[PDB]
């Protein structure tokens, strides 16, 4: 199944 | 007649069949109207006799295993309103004859094996409301121009397909469309300006394509716009000021594009904005103070950009902020204490900036802050004792700053603190015994500081996995209590003033993969129990010390050791004990008193002649 709408994943240090 | 799943007309003829989730197998009354065979785990092709039921207004074959083509005969059903074929193995093209189903409203093709292009015929379907063909990897070509003729379209999604090229200006004719979802596709070229003609647009999802050009200004005239996801494209130019004219906009994600210019002031007018992601772009300028007017912001991610100036104190007006990421920018000035007025903050990352001054103690009064990441700045002053007030602190990184003074005892009040990196700072004094109180502590990196004094096993929590105290002034003896940390994986004490023997209690660290004792004053004889740790795998570095005597015979047991450096010691005798480690990769034996012959095996032949030349008697003997 294709993925539902998502935002850009946040990246932290 | 009356049985379960059957429905009949008033004239007594079967009008409906509905079967949902019965767990079956295999393949599959001219008055029929609605036919649902769904979630039955059926297989085989769709029989083309389906095109014989002329009164069918609903066909739902969804959530099965069906394969083969979508038979052209299916489009003989002139009264069809819903066609639900989604979630199957269906292959082939979508036939042109699809334009024949004059009254189609719902069309669900998603999650199949479909291919080819989308027929120019879709333009004929003027009652079409919802078209969802997404999740077909091989559905290709441009979205047809004729899509503009479906003027009742409220929902279009083509996501996770090979749909390519540029969206046609025709799209501006869909005056009723609400969601456009085409993401993780092959789209390229610019977003057409005509999109501003879609007066009812609410959700626009174009992320993970090759879309180029600039975000059209016309998008500001869309008054119903709520969510905009354009992340991970090639977008260029400045963020349109006119975006601040959409009152209903709660989510903006432009992350990972080529955007330049400034974060526009008009954003202050967005009273519904909860989430702003600009991460990974070229945005210059300073964070405009009017952004602090957005009362509802929970998530602000501006990291990896060109932003300069100071973080505004009016940040305190964002009372719902849970997440603030500005890392990797040109920010300068103090971190504002007023940031402590956003009481919901879960995560702060300001790393990789020019921030300077003290870390304001108020930030440590946040009861929900799990992540505090300030690494690589110009910060200085003390770590405030208030650090112990920050009850949920999990990951703390202060490393790569000018921090001075000593690590405050109150850090020991943090029971959730998992990971702490204070390396590369000016910290002085002892490691405080109270750190024994951090019962969750796993990663501890203090390297490259001015720390000194002694080292007690009582001072460290037994849940420790990674320890790096290297490049400090630490002294006296490695405490026997070191044996109590049974979880310890990597241990690095190098470049200190430590002395005495290696305590045999070292053998009870059953998990230890890496041990670096390099560049200290250690002396005496390398204990036999140091062989006694078969987990030692990654490296063992004993070099630049005063060790004497031979390599203890037990070193033949470390069958997993990949790297071994004993160099620059007073070690004697031969290397025979090592001839049997087939997993030994790097061996530095230089600057010792070793003597004797090495075998001609390829590994010992590998050793540089200059490494042999710094010893007493070492040579290759030919067998
Ligand atoms: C961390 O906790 C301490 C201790 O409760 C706070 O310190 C006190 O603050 C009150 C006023 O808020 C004063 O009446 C007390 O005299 C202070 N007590 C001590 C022992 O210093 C401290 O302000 C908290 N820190 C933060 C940043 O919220
Ligand atoms: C072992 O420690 C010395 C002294 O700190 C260091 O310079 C050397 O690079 C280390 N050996 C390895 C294999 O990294
Ligand atoms: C010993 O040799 C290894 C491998 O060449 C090297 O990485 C390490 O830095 C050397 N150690 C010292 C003390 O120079």
């Amino acid at each position: 199944d294709y993925w539902r709408a998502k935002h850009h994943p946040p990246k932290n240090n | 007649c009356n049985w379960t799943g059957v429905k009949c007309n008033r004239r007594g003829e079967v009008s409906e069949i509905q079967l949902k989730e019965k767990q079956l197998q295999g393949s599959l009354l001219k008055s029929l109207t609605s036919l649902t065979l769904s979630s039955l785990q059926l297989t085989g092709v769709i029989p083309k006799e389906i095109g014989d039921f002329t009164e069918l207004e609903l066909l739902d074959l969804s959530d099965n295993s069906l394969s083969g083509d979508i038979p052209v005969e299916i489009f003989r059903l002139k009264k069809l309103k819903t066609l639900s074929l989604n979630t199957n193995n269906l292959e082939g093209h979508i036939p042109m004859e699809i334009g024949n189903l004059s009254g189609l409203v719902e069309l669900m093709l998603f999650d199949n094996k479909l291919s080819g292009e989308i027929p120019r015929s879709i333009g004929e379907l003027k009652n079409l409301q919802v078209l969802r063909a997404g999740g077909n990897k091989n559905l290709r070509g441009e979205l047809p121009w004729e899509i503009g003729n479906c003027e009742n379209l409220v929902m279009l999604g083509l996501a996770e397909t090979s749909l390519s090229g540029k969206l046609p200006a025709s799209i501006g004719n869909l005056k009723r469309v609400q969601t456009i979802a085409i993401y993780t596709s092959l789209l390229s070229g610019p977003i057409p300006d005509e999109i501003g003609y879609c007066t009812e647009l609410q959700n626009l999802y174009l992320y993970q394509n090759s879309i180029s050009g600039s975000i059209p200004t016309t998008i500001g005239g869309l008054k119903k716009l709520q969510s905009l996801l354009l992340w991970q494209n090639n977008l260029v130019g400045k963020i349109p000021t006119e975006l601040g004219n959409c009152p209903e906009l709660w989510l903006i994600d432009f992350s990972e594009n080529l955007l330049t210019g400034t974060i526009p002031r008009s954003f202050g007018k967005l009273e519904n904005l909860q989430e702003l992601q600009l991460s990974v772009n070229q945005i210059s300028g300073t964070i405009p103070e009017e952004l602090t007017n957005c009362t509802k912001l929970t998530h602000l991610e501006i990291d990896n950009n060109l932003i300069t100036g100071e973080i505004p104190s009016l940040m305190s007006n964002l009372r719902s902020l849970t997440m603030f990421f500005a890392w990797q920018n040109k920010l300068t000035g103090n971190i504002p204490q007023s940031l402590s007025q956003c009481r919901e903050l879960q995560a702060i990352d300001l790393s990789y900036n020019s921030l300077s001054g003290s870390i304001p103690k108020e930030i440590f009064g946040l009861r929900n802050l799990t992540k505090l990441l300030l690494l690589s700045n110009d910060l200085s002053g003390f770590i405030p004792p208030d650090i112990g007030n920050c009850t949920n602190l999990y990951r703390l990184r202060l490393n790569g700053n000018r921090l001075a003074g000593s690590i405050p005892s109150e850090i020991g009040n943090l029971k959730n603190l998992n990971f702490v990196d204070i390396s590369e700072n000016r910290l002085v004094g002892s490691i405080p015994p109270a750190i024994s109180g951090c019962e969750s502590l796993e990663f501890l990196d203090l390297h490259t500081n001015s720390l000194s004094g002694s080292l007690l096993g009582t001072t460290l929590p037994k849940s420790l996995k990674f320890i790096d105290f290297s490049d400090n002034a630490l002294s006296s003896t490695l405490p026997p209590g070191i044996g109590l940390l049974t979880e310890l994986t990597k241990l690095n004490l190098a470049k200190n003033r430590l002395s005495g023997e290696i305590p045999r209690e070292i053998s009870t660290c059953r998990s230890l993969q890496l041990l670096n004792l390099g560049e200290n004053d250690f002396s005496g004889e390398i204990p036999d129990e140091l062989g006694q740790i078969p987990s030692l795998a990654i490296s063992l570095n004993l070099s630049c010390n005063r060790f004497v005597g031979e390599i203890p015979s037990r070193f033949s047991d470390l069958k997993n050791l990949g790297v071994l450096d004993v160099s620059h010691n007073q070690l004697t005798g031969n290397l025979n004990v090592l001839t049997d480690l087939q997993n030994l990769v790097s061996l530095n034996i230089s600057y010792n008193d070793f003597s004797g012959d090495l075998p001609n095996t390829p590994f010992f032949r590998r050793l540089p002649l200059s490494d042999l030349a710094s010893n007493r008697g070492l040579y290759i003997s030919n067998a």
